[PDB]
């Protein structure tokens, strides 16, 4: 029973090699569409095999 | 005469906080340099 | 590379002209070109040796033509709109 | 003037916040 949480604002990444400056830039590209619920994981007594849809986000948290 | 110089001279003195802290006064000249460069921009793009 | 001469130029397959020159603005570390507000490619990061360069446009400018009426004389005066006085 | 914010060029007007 895989419980989410909110994706919050978290997958934005540079699409292009172009640096800018504090400029509004407005693109269409691939995203994590913001406050999704987030399919999650553990190590406890978790990896099955998951689609990649479209093309696909991941995290972890550590020490 | 004297009363009204008072009148005149406050009335003065409101005239810039009445800008100071108000930019949206100049709503009229902000806007006619916007559409400008409103338009250059538009402009520019059709470049790309 | 050339400096402050107008010159084409090519960089990793980016194509533009204009003068290159050296600039303090600093990028990161994965990023190339630079742009502006009206996407205007501007600053590029010279590839072999790290460096932000810059691009500028050349000049351009139109002539123009200060005259007394030919009735009067044939000497007329010049203006070079908003070029430093170097090129001409 | 606090309150005030490919061949394109701006040509400077005759008159200037000087004379003006
Ligand atoms: C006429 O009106 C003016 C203002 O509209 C009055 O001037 C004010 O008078 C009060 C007291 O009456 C003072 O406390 C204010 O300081 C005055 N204003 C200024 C700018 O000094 C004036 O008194 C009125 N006169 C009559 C006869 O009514
Ligand atoms: C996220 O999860 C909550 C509770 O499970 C649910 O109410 C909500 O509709 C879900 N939204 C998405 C986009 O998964
Ligand atoms: C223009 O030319 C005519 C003939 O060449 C001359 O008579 C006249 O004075 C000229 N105009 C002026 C303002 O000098
Ligand atoms: C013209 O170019 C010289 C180059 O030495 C520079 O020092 C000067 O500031 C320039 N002036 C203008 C108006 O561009």
């Amino acid at each position: 029973p895989p419980a989410y949480t909110n994706s919050f604002t978290r997958g934005v990444y540079y699409p292009d090699k172009v640096f800018r400056s504090s400029v509004l830039h407005s693109t269409q590209d691939l995203f994590l569409p913001f406050f999704s619920n987030v399919t999650w994981f553990h190590a406890i007594h978790d990896n099955p095999v998951l689609p990649f849809n479209d093309g696909v986000y991941f995290a972890s948290t550590e020490k | 005469q004297k009363l009204i110089a008072n009148q005149f001279n406050s009335a003065i003195g409101k005239i810039q906080d009445s800008l100071s802290s108000t930019a949206s006064a100049l709503g009229k000249l902000q806007d006619v340099v916007n559409q400008n460069a409103q338009a250059l921009n538009t402009l520019v793009k059709q470049l790309s | 590379l050339v400096k402050n001469k107008c010159v084409n130029f090519n960089f990793n397959g980016l194509t533009g002209t204009g003068v290159l020159t050296e600039s303090n603005k600093k990028f990161l570390p994965f990023q190339q070109f630079g742009r502006d507000i009206a996407d205007t490619t501007d600053a590029v990061r010279d590839p072999q040796t790290l460096e932000i360069l810059d691009i500028t446009p050349c000049s351009f400018g139109g002539v123009s033509v200060i005259t007394p009426g030919t009735n009067t004389s044939n000497q007329v005066a010049v203006l070079y709109q908003d070029v430093n006085c170097t090129e001409v | 003037f606090n309150k005030v914010t490919n061949g394109l060029t701006v040509l400077p007007p005759l008159l200037t916040d000087e004379m003006i």
